[PDB]
């Protein structure tokens, strides 16, 4: 099993600003997406182990 | 008030290869235990630069193209200041560099110069040890002054017995000029030395002129010291950087070497 | 609840058993930190506005300015100016405010000529010496001076130039004394008919009418952001604050964190620390000189455990990697808290006794609904 | 031989003593 | 022009030269209490600056 990782989708592309985040809730559910697929790989690592 | 001295004719200038020479602090941030890259102005590993010494005297003019390693192993002080320039007439700002016993002077109105200007030890004319006003006539259009204790003064380790180097980077970028430099005692005859250490920042003046030549200022049917002063040219390349457990830079290589 | 704050993010309303997702927790900025260079160096404001004697306007002073902090505090905020304008910013800005070279020309005039060194005017001072151009973005400091500059036979030390062959430029001065030709003649020698010394000498004395009595006028003339700045208003800093997640800034390094004191030492040119990653990580105190470590302020993923809601509506939360003592800054109340190797966790009863894992909380630990 | 920005690392159900145990 | 010009001028027509700050979008302000671009407070219908 390789190293657990989890984002916050806004604090790594929109840290500490609203403004950005405004911006970035035109594009929708991508970063709940990539928290899946990351969520996934997480879970995972638990199993394989 | 020129005291002109035509007598060396222009000679064929000496080469001598500089080491891992003229390495200097990037940025004011201290990164420790680290293998950084980085992208400036560098003196290129290994390169042939011009070797100037000091009836052992060298006097010349040279032009400056972003930046400068100057280094010199000397004893007794005889090297003193800089001028740096676009034409050296008052047609253009020209800023100095004057070191004494221990105080500096730096200036920027247009100074009228001479052909061969220098300041030697002064002796007679006003008085004994004059201002520094020999080189040029003209101040009155002062855009800048401003002034500092040791610049370069001595270091014992018994009495400089050694010839000890004194190494100096200088720099125009974005309107700001900068000074980077070290000191250290050494034992050897004609080289630039072999071995590695870094130049730190040691003033920075928002002079913001176009800068394109320079003259080493030292002093003096006359007698004086005698010894070596070392010109390189810096050039736009990639390192990277060693910077030890202490956060000071302890080796660097060239990646275009 | 974190249960609604589960139900919502995965769009259901029975949830089944398990841990998980929802926001991420983050400390919120205690306050605002500003720290920045002591004000040291000021400018010659006391040479300048306070110099002994003034020239005269025909012969206008032009005392050149660099390297220095412009704080006007003791300036606009005291009483002594009755004319102080600017003309191209508010005079409360200029602390906040940097200015390229700065140039303080010093002079006396009458007060009814003053107006006339605001620009676009005419007038004998506008037209033959001192002539503001249409778009000066200086500022402009005048007062009475009738009880340091007037005589009682008159202050004819001051003067103005009353006659000019033609009105002159923005910034021209002139130093002739040669003699001005009001005819269509030729004028020769000293004096004739229509030959006219061109200076003439003001009579301030003190029981002046107000306007006749002498102004002392200082014009703040700057020309602007075409080279690198060398003067600038003062930069106002404030108390460190330590041990608290806070908005900072030193030197303009701007951001926010909890800082707390390094052990790093720094050599004595440098400012920051960088990591591996170049990310900023320390900086020294501009005053004070210590190194400080910047760790971003504490945060992490909100999981939310549950029993299915078709057996339960009691729940329990884990903010990913905090320590239980940052936790209170928010459920806060706590009664069940909980510190692990996975984080805090809020909401819940621990028990020595080893079932087999049920819900994972990670870390070797598990939780379950028991009696 | 072996948190920032929004990245972070989550620690495994199985910490090295449980899996020192199973071994 | 020709509806709405006449030649001593017709200063019917104003608009605002100063405010507390930038009005909110579709906002509109009636006010005509005196606006103070001087440190000093100034209480009734004028003062200097
Ligand atoms: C020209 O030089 C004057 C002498 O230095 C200077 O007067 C000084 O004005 C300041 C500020 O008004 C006073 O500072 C004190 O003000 C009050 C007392 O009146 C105190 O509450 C404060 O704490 C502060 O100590 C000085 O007392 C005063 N100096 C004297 C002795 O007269 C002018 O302000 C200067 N003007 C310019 C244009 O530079
Ligand atoms: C070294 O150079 C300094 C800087 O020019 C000299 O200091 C000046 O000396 C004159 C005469 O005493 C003063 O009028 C200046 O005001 C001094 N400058 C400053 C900034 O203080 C110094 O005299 C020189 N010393 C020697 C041994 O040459
Ligand atoms: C040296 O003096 C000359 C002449 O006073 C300066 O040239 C002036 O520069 C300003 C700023 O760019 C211009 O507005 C003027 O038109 C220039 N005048 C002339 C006659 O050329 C020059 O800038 C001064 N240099 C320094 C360093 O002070
Ligand atoms: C980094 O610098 C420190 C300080 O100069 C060095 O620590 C010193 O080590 C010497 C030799 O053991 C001792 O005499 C000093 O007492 C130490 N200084 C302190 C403040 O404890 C350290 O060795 C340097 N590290 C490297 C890798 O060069
Ligand atoms: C900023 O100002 C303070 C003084 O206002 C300087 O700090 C002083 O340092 C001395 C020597 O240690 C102490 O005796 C004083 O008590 C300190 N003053 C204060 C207010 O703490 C400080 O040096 C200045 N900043 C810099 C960079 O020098
Ligand atoms: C959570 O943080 C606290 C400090 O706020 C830690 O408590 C410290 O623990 C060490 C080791 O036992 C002691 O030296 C300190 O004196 C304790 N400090 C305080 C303020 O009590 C605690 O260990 C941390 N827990 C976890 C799981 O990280
Ligand atoms: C160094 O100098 C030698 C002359 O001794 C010359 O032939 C060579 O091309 C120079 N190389 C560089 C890189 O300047
Ligand atoms: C030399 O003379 C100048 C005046 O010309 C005087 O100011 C200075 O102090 C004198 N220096 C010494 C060392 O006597
Ligand atoms: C000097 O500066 C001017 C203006 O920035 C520029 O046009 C000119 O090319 C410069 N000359 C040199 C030799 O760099
Ligand atoms: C779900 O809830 C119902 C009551 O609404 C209960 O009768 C049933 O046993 C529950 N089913 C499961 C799968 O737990
Ligand atoms: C459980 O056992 C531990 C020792 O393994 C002890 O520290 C703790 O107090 C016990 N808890 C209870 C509730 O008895």
């Amino acid at each position: 099993s390789m190293t657990k990782t989890s984002v916050d989708c806004t604090m790594y592309i929109c840290g500490d600003s609203t403004e950005c985040s405004n911006l970035l809730l035109q594009y929708g559910s991508f970063c709940t997406q990539l928290n899946r697929a990351l969520t996934g790989i997480a879970v995972e690592q638990d199993k394989n182990t | 008030q020129c005291v002109n001295l035509r007598t060396r004719t222009q000679l064929p200038p000496a080469y001598t290869n500089s080491f891992t020479r003229g390495v200097y602090y990037p940025d004011k941030v201290f990164r420790s235990s680290v293998l950084h890259s980085t992208q400036d102005l560098f003196l290129p590993f290994f390169s042939n630069v011009t070797w100037f010494h000091a009836k052992r005297f060298d006097n010349p003019v040279l032009p400056f193209n972003d930046g400068v390693y100057f280094a010199s192993t000397e004893k007794s002080n005889i090297i003193r200041g800089w001028i740096f320039g676009t034409t050296l007439d008052s047609k253009t700002q020209s800023l100095l560099i004057v070191n004494n016993a221990t105080n500096v002077v730096i200036k920027v109105c247009e100074f009228q110069f001479c052909n061969d200007p220098f300041l030697d030890v002064y002796y007679h004319k006003n008085n004994k040890s004059w201002m520094e006003s020999g080189v040029y006539s003209s101040a009155n259009n002062c855009t800048f002054e401003y002034v500092s204790q040791p610049f370069l003064m001595d270091l014992e380790g018994k009495q400089g017995n050694f010839k000890n180097l004194r190494e100096f980077v200088f720099k125009n970028i974005d309107g700001y000029f900068k000074i980077y430099s070290k000191h250290t005692p050494i034992n050897l005859v004609r080289d630039l030395p072999q071995g590695f250490s870094a130049l730190e920042p040691l003033v920075d003046l928002p002079i913001g002129i176009n800068i394109t030549r320079f003259q080493t200022l030292l002093a003096l049917g006359w007698t004086a010291g005698a010894a070596a002063y070392y010109v390189g040219y810096l050039q736009p390349r990639t390192f990277l950087l060693k910077y030890n457990e202490n956060g000071t830079i302890t080796d660097a290589v060239d990646c275009a070497l | 609840d974190p249960l609604s704050e589960t139900k919502c993010t995965l769009k259901s309303f029975t949830v089944e058993k398990g841990i998980y997702q929802t926001s991420n927790f983050r400390v919120q900025p205690t306050e605002s930190i500003v720290r920045f260079p002591n004000i040291t160096n000021l400018c010659p404001f006391g040479e300048v506005f306070n110099a002994t004697r003034f020239a005269s306007v025909y012969a206008w002073n032009r005392k050149r300015i660099s390297n220095c902090v412009a704080d006007y505090s003791v300036l606009y905020n005291s009483a002594s100016f009755s004319t102080f304008k600017c003309y191209g910013v508010s005079p409360t800005k200029l602390n906040d405010l940097c200015f390229t070279n700065v140039y303080a020309d010093s002079f006396v005039i009458r007060g009814d000529e003053v107006r006339q060194i605001a620009p676009g005017q005419t007038g004998k001072i506008a037209d033959y010496n001192y002539k503001l151009p249409d778009d000066f973005t200086g500022c402009v400091i005048a007062w009475n001076s009738n009880n340091l500059d007037s005589k009682v036979g008159g202050n004819y030390n001051y003067r103005y130039r009353l006659f000019r062959k033609s009105n002159l430029k923005p910034f021209e001065r002139d130093i002739s004394t040669e003699i001005y030709q009001a005819g269509s003649k030729p004028c020769n020698g000293v004096e004739g008919f229509n030959c006219y010394f061109p200076l003439q000498s003001y009579g301030f004395q003190p029981t002046n009418g107000v306007g006749y009595q002498p102004y002392r006028v200082v014009v703040l003339s700057f020309e602007l952001l075409h080279a690198p700045a060398t003067v600038c208003g003062p930069k106002k800093s404030t108390n460190l604050v330590k041990n608290k997640c806070v908005n900072f800034n030193f030197n303009g390094l701007t951001g926010t964190g909890v800082l707390t004191e390094s052990n790093k030492k720094f050599l004595p040119f440098q400012q920051f620390g960088r990591d591996i990653a170049d990310t900023t990580d320390a900086v020294r105190d501009p005053q004070t000189l210590e190194i400080l470590d910047i760790t971003p302020c504490s945060f992490g993923g909100v999981s939310v455990i549950t029993p299915g809601t078709n057996t339960s509506n009691q729940v329990a939360v884990l903010y990913q990697g905090v320590n239980c003592t940052e936790v209170p800054v928010a459920y806060s109340t706590g009664s069940n808290v909980f510190q692990t190797r996975a984080g805090c966790l809020i909401g819940a009863e621990h028990v020595n006794n080893s079932y087999e894992c049920d819900i994972p909380i990670g870390a070797g630990i598990c939780a379950s609904y028991q009696t | 031989t072996l948190k920032f920005n929004g990245l972070t690392v989550l620690p495994p159900l199985l910490t090295d003593e449980m899996i020192a145990q199973y071994t």
